[PDB]
């Protein structure tokens, strides 16, 4: 089930959902909370919606008349006419499917570094190595990723860490140590709090 | 127990020859006046105060409260009956059903054959081209009754109960006689409701489909149907 993105939305209005068939290798691609881009073929599926006004049936075109007590009327009539309501419903019968934004060029089961670096370009991966080589990194991501913020660059390095996060682990005997920062931003009101928010979001 | 036809020429006598001095003591025909009326479709209902029957037949109101079904039908019948000879002058068609009703009148002349005896059910029903409706007002000799105990031994009678209402739906079409049209004849065809479902007909029954022994499928349709104004409320004890 997918439903159309928020920037698609016109005023006063629902997300429209519409359930997408995936068939077979393009089948498990799609995962829930992706913004994905299916390409395939709008149909409609007979379906049973009823108790409405009755309408658009098909009958046999065969001229066809009951005789004394076989008469086609009710139950009996409509079965040996071959009645049957044409109820229908959009589905999308998608080929394929891809991300909508893509993060990489080069690829799309497991996730290693090398893994990672061989589904980026070229290009792609001579600016991840430049900026993981650059000093002041540090500062650099702070201030490019909350530009319009000033002040608070305490909560803009905790939340840039927050991002990046820490090691989980398991003990032997079985607890499992966090890895995941939580950060809490407490204050006054009009003081961006909902805007840090708002930008690790989008 | 007793012959109808002897009971709707009372009705007629009735409706015919009662009169009162409600024109400002001036005697008048108090329901031939509205035959009149309604004969030129300048009214719908005809409330038949029960009181005025039993000013010269009074066993006439006893039947009438005892059965109040069948004489309503009985009153309807005598009422549409008496219609043309109360007609003085041509309808001018207010309606979209008396265009209707129009046209079944004027194909029935047409092809008339006064003579051929059609069958009974080659025939417009009764109340598919009435456009009146007629109604009793209870008898002031018959008091009231309580809500709780109108019961069984009442069924089919006519009683006069009086409480709050507490809920009305809204007014809505409530379909009386169901019209279809076939895909090969051209006749119409009629199923008169008296139950609260219908199983809405499938073949068409006229002449010419069963004689072409064709398929003769049939569509319901609103547009020739008669509908009536319904609503249902519900009264509360006081
Ligand atoms: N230090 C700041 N730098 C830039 N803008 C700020 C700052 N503090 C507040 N604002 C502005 O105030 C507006 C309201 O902030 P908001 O995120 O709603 O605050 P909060 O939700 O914490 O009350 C924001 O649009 C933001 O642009
Ligand atoms: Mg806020
Ligand atoms: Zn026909």
């Amino acid at each position: 089930r997918i439903q159309e993105t928020q920037a698609e939305l016109p005023r006063g209005s629902i997300p429209r959902s519409l359930e997408v068939i995936l068939r077979a290798e393009a089948v498990e691609s799609a995962q829930a909370g992706d913004k994905c881009d299916f390409t395939g073929t709008l149909i409609v599926v007979p379906d049973v919606s009823k108790l409405s006004t009755p309408g658009a049936r098909a009958e046999t075109n065969s001229r066809v008349s009951g005789v004394d007590g076989y008469e086609t009327e009710g139950i009996r009539g409509l079965r040996a006419l071959g009645v049957r309501d044409l109820s229908y419903r959009l589905v999308f019968l998608a080929c394929c499917v891809a991300p909508t934004n893509p993060r990489f060029g080069g690829k799309e089961e497991e996730q290693t570094a090398e893994s990672i670096k061989n589904q980026m370009t070229v290009k792609e991966w001579e600016k991840v190595f430049e900026m993981s080589q650059d000093k002041n990194l540090y500062h650099n991501l702070c201030t490019s990723l909350f530009p319009t913020i000033h002040g608070n660059d305490e909560v803009k390095r905790g939340v840039l860490l927050m991002l990046f996060g820490g090691v989980p682990k398991t003990t032997g005997e079985g607890t499992s140590l966090r890895g995941d920062i939580n950060v809490c931003i407490v204050g006054d009101p009009s003081t961006a709090k909902s805007q840090f928010l708002k930008h690790v979001e989008e | 127990l007793k012959d109808y036809a002897l009971e709707k020429e009372k009705v007629k006598k009735f409706l015919q020859e009662f009169y009162q001095d409600d024109e400002l003591g001036k005697k008048q025909f108090k329901y031939g006046n509205q035959l009149v009326r309604l004969a030129h479709r300048e009214q719908v209902a005809l409330y038949v105060d029960l009181d005025d029957v039993a000013e010269d037949d009074p066993e006439l109101v006893d039947s009438i409260c005892e059965n109040a079904r069948r004489y309503a039908k009985l009153f309807a019948d005598a009422v549409q009956e008496l219609l043309p000879q109360y007609k003085e002058r041509e309808v001018v068609n207010k309606d979209v059903l008396d265009v209707y009703i129009e046209h079944r009148l004027m194909m029935e002349q047409r092809s008339r054959d006064p003579g051929m005896v059609r069958s009974p059910q080659n025939q417009y029903p009764a109340e598919l081209m009435r456009r009146f409706e007629l109604y009793f007002q209870g008898p002031s000799s018959n008091k009231p009754r309580v809500i709780r105990e109108v019961r069984a031994d009442s069924v089919g009678k006519l009683v006069t109960v009086r409480g709050i209402v507490t809920r009305v739906s809204e007014v809505k079409p409530k379909m009386v006689v169901a019209t279809y049209t076939c895909d090969q004849c051209g006749a119409e065809t009629y199923q008169p409701i008296q139950s609260p479902t219908f199983m809405p007909l499938i073949m068409c029954p006229s002449q010419e489909c069963q004689t072409n022994r064709s398929g003769g499928r049939l569509y319901l349709q609103t547009r020739g149907s008669r509908f009536i104004k319904f609503q249902e409320m519900k009264m509360q004890e006081h």
